[PDB]
């Protein structure tokens, strides 16, 4: 279980990393289809420290989105 | 605040300085509402006084050689007859039960009849030690301190007995004989993996 | 400047006044873990802790074990010394354990509160006379008074020198401890003996020959 | 009202881009009940990326 | 300052000259805060006086032939005798009496703010009625107190190493200094 959770959190974290990197782009659809190979490799290499990074961002509370996401009319 | 409950820390806003037993200690922010807070004050004082009286009686018994607090119910909840100060009591268990119950009922009803008083005095200070309004302040401070201490003392008693099963004086003299051999760690019950 | 890797680029957050002004910087941050200021500050403190602890540990391992190769000071192996000491002792190991836990916990909490607020334990009157010298020395990870008694923190010339040597030797002591435990798992022998053997024949006394580190061979 | 090209947050509940941000193309100076012209980047379930708005339904954010 | 605690050195700023037992000695800068400093003054004097009285009693016993300071607790922690005269009382009794008495005394001392020289009742013979001879008295007093502290340290350490009376180790070193010393003991310093 411990190994599983490690690799799973790794993969999810690096996924969000690339996702944020490409959301910081002018062609979101085009980076969603065609990928930045070297940036991917870079984030892959760096993704090991995913748990420490995440707990840091938690202590800074920077992980989660604030109450501005779209809601339904009846909430 | 009787002193910084935590060097380097700060104090809760809703916590005002003018309070006996205050040290700035509410990191977890329970009493932030006023009525709840004052209720906590009252109940804290009451529990401390109860526990003071309790540890007093316990130590009195264990020093005068009548078993311990744990010993007391034995004679009654099994076969036996009442005895106090080495003197028996010629009455029925059910009788003492009913009397104690109705008496405490009347007393607590009369206490709770008032709003939230904690310092009636008058009849509740016949010797007028509260006729100073400042010495009374220090009295309140030391009082809440001692009450908290009596609470924790009772906890020590009951836990030492739940682990060992011995009188507080028993485990006392044990630790006196050998602290390195008479302790919860040597007991290994409070912490299992020893 | 002195870089952990020439030619390569320097990490931005590592290429900063604070970081390059911290100590012993070389641009070594491949995974980029100290971009946050609070984070890198915490890590600086952490590296300090580990440096000093490892220095102490490797000293206590070598020097007694070194002089046990000398005639006097018959001491056991470091890993078995735990058993040896609990044998030669009087109080139960769990007991003395819990005691030293209390002891370390208090001062660790002190260090904690001070890192939270540098002027935290300087709270006057909190202690009888502590606060006076119990204040930091403007460099978290460098307290004063009892800390640096002889007053070696006053001379700014040797200051960065002491610092660099400190961080160097501390990292190296970490590595020393690691090598010791590693060759204790692989060779199973005391590190001094491992060294003696590698002296007798480096060409055949190595992890290359252990068949342990590299079992596929 | 707001400037052309400026970024406003949409507040009209019944709008696709409700609780989101848009870009003021322009605002009319006539008596139209909804002069604010605001583009969008994501399309609605109708595919449109721009809608008319009164001044209140938006806010310069 | 009663003289340069360190020839060639300087003096601490926060250390004012007007102080008995001063020599400029605070290289390590502890008492730089005023209240802490004056507290240190008071406690220093108190400890010195205690130690003076203590070494006095110790030497009195060891000279009048009643063992040593280390000898005293023996009879009790395993009958009382003083000046060769017994004491017809219980150990627990002496304990409780001593405890409550010192409690009252220290409470009454600490009742005052930070006084170190009450006099009046505390100088019945009025030797402090001079304000200058009193100054020299303070100086010599703090000196002697520090000496008594270090003397007690010598006693307790000689006994922790050897186990002997201070007079015992005295006459030993008298018999042979080259043979009766911590170095010959080799305990204070192991690799001898
Ligand atoms: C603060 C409340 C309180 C506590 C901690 C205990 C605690 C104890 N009671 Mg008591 N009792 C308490 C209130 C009461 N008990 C009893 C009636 C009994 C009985 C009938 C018995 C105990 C016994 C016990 C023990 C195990 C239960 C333990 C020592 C038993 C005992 O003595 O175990 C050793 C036992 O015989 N208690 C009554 C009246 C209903 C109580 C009223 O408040
Ligand atoms: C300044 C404090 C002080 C010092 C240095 C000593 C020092 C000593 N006491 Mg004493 N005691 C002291 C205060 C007290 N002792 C005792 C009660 C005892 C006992 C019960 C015993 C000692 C014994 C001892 C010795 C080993 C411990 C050592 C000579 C033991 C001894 O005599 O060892 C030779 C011994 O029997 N002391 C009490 C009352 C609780 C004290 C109160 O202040
Ligand atoms: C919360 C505290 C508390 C409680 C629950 C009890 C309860 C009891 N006490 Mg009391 N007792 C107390 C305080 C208390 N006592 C105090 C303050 C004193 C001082 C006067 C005493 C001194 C005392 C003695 C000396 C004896 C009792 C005894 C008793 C028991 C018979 C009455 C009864 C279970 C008797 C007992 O234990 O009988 C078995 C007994 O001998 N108590
Ligand atoms: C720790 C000991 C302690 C201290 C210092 C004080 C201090 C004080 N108590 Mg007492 N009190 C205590 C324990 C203590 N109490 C206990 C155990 C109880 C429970 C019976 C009470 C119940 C109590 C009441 C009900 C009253 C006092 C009152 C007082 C005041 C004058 C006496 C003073 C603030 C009186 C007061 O403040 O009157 C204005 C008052 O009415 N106390
Ligand atoms: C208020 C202070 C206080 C003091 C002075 C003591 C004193 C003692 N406790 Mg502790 N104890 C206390 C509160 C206290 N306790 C509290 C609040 C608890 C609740 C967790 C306990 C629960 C407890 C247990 C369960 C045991 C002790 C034991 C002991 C004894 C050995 C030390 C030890 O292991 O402690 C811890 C000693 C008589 C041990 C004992 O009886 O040793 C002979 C033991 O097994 N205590
Ligand atoms: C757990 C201990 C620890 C911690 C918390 C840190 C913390 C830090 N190291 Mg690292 N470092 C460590 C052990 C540690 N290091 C060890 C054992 C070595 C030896 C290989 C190094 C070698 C090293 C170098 C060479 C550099 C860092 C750097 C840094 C900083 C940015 C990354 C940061 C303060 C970089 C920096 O900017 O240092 C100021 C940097 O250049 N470290
Ligand atoms: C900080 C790391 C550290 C640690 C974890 C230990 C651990 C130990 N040391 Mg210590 N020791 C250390 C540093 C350390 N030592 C240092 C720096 C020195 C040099 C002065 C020594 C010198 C030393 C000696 C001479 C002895 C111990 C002993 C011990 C044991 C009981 C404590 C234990 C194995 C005792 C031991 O090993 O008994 C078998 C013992 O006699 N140590
Ligand atoms: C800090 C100093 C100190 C302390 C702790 C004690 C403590 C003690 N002295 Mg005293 N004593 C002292 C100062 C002190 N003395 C002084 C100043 C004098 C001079 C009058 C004496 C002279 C003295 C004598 C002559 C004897 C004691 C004895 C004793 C013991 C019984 C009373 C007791 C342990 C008696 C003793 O040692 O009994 C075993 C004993 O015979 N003392
Ligand atoms: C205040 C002055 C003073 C004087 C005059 C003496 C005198 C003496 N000390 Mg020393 N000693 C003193 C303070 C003093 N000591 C202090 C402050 C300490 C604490 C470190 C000691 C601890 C000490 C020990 C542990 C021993 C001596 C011993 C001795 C004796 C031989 C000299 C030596 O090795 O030292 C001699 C009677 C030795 C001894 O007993 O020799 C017979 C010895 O073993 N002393």
């Amino acid at each position: 279980t411990f190994g599983f959770l490690y690799v799973a959190g790794y993969i999810g974290y690096v996924g969000r990393q690339y996702l944020i990197a490409v959301k910081g782009e002018a062609k979101p659809t085009d980076k969603e289809i065609i990928i930045d190979v070297p940036l991917a490799t870079k984030l892959a290499w760096q993704g090991a420290g995913w748990p420490l990074a995440a707990v840091q961002e938690l202590q800074r509370g920077t992980l989660l989105e604030k109450e501005e996401n779209i809601t339904v009319s009846p909430r | 605040k009787a002193g910084n409950w935590l060097p380097g820390s700060d104090a809760p806003a809703w916590l005002p300085d003018d309070l006996p037993g205050n040290y700035g200690f509410d990191p977890l922010s329970l009493g932030k509402e006023p009525a709840s807070l004052k209720r906590f004050t009252e109940s804290e004082v009451i529990h401390g006084r109860w526990a003071m009286l309790g540890v007093a009686g316990s130590l009195a018994v264990e020093l005068l050689g009548y078993g311990n607090w744990y010993d007391a119910p034995l004679w009654a909840v099994n076969g036996g007859k009442a005895t106090w100060f080495g003197i028996e009591v010629p009455f029925d268990l059910n009788a003492l039960l009913a009397f104690e119950f109705v008496a405490m009922a009347a007393a607590e009803g009369q206490r709770g009849d008032a709003g939230g008083v904690v310092y009636p005095g008058g009849a509740f200070d016949p010797l007028g030690f509260a006729k100073d309004s400042s010495k009374s302040g220090e009295l309140k401070l030391k009082e809440i301190k001692n009450g908290r201490l009596a609470m924790v003392a009772f906890l020590g008693f009951v836990a030492q007995h739940a682990a060992t099963g011995k009188g507080p004086i028993a485990a006392l003299g044990e630790h006196l004989a050998n602290p390195w051999g008479a302790n919860f760690a040597t007991n290994g019950i409070s912490v299992p993996f020893f | 400047r002195q870089s952990w890797l020439p030619g390569s680029q320097i990490p931005a957050h590592l290429d900063t006044p604070a970081a390059q002004a911290l100590a012993g910087n070389f641009g070594f941050d491949p995974l980029g873990l100290g971009k946050d200021p609070v984070a890198l500050r915490w890590y600086q403190q952490a590296e300090l802790i580990h440096c000093r602890t490892a220095m102490a540990g490797v000293a206590g391992i070598l020097i007694p074990g070194l002089l046990t190769k000398a005639g006097a000071l018959n001491v056991p192996e470091w890993y078995d010394a735990g058993k040896v000491a609990i044998e030669n002792s009087f109080a139960p190991w769990g007991s003395l354990l819990a005691v030293q836990l209390f002891l370390c916990g208090f001062v660790e909490a002190k260090r904690w509160q001070d890192i939270r607020k540098p002027g935290s334990q300087g709270e006057p009157g909190s202690f009888l006379g502590f606060e006076a010298s119990l204040k930091g020395t403007s460099e978290l990870g460098y307290p004063g008074g009892p800390f640096d008694p002889l007053g070696l923190s006053k001379e700014a010339d040797k200051w960065a020198d002491w610092k660099l040597k400190e961080v160097k030797n501390g990292r190296l002591a970490m590595l020393a401890f690691l090598g010791f435990v590693a060759q204790k798992y692989a060779t199973g022998a005391g590190p001094v003996d491992n060294l003696a053997a590698h002296l007798k024949d480096p060409w055949h006394v190595n992890y290359a020959t252990n068949g342990v580190s590299l079992p596929f061979l | 009202g707001p400037k052309r090209g400026s970024l406003v947050k949409i507040l009209r509940p019944e709008s696709y881009w409700f609780n989101q941000v848009g870009k003021v193309v322009s605002v009319d100076q006539s008596g139209v009940r909804y002069p604010v012209v605001v583009r969008f980047e994501n399309q609605n379930y109708a595919g449109v990326t721009t809608n008319n708005y009164a001044l209140d339904e938006v806010v310069a954010a």
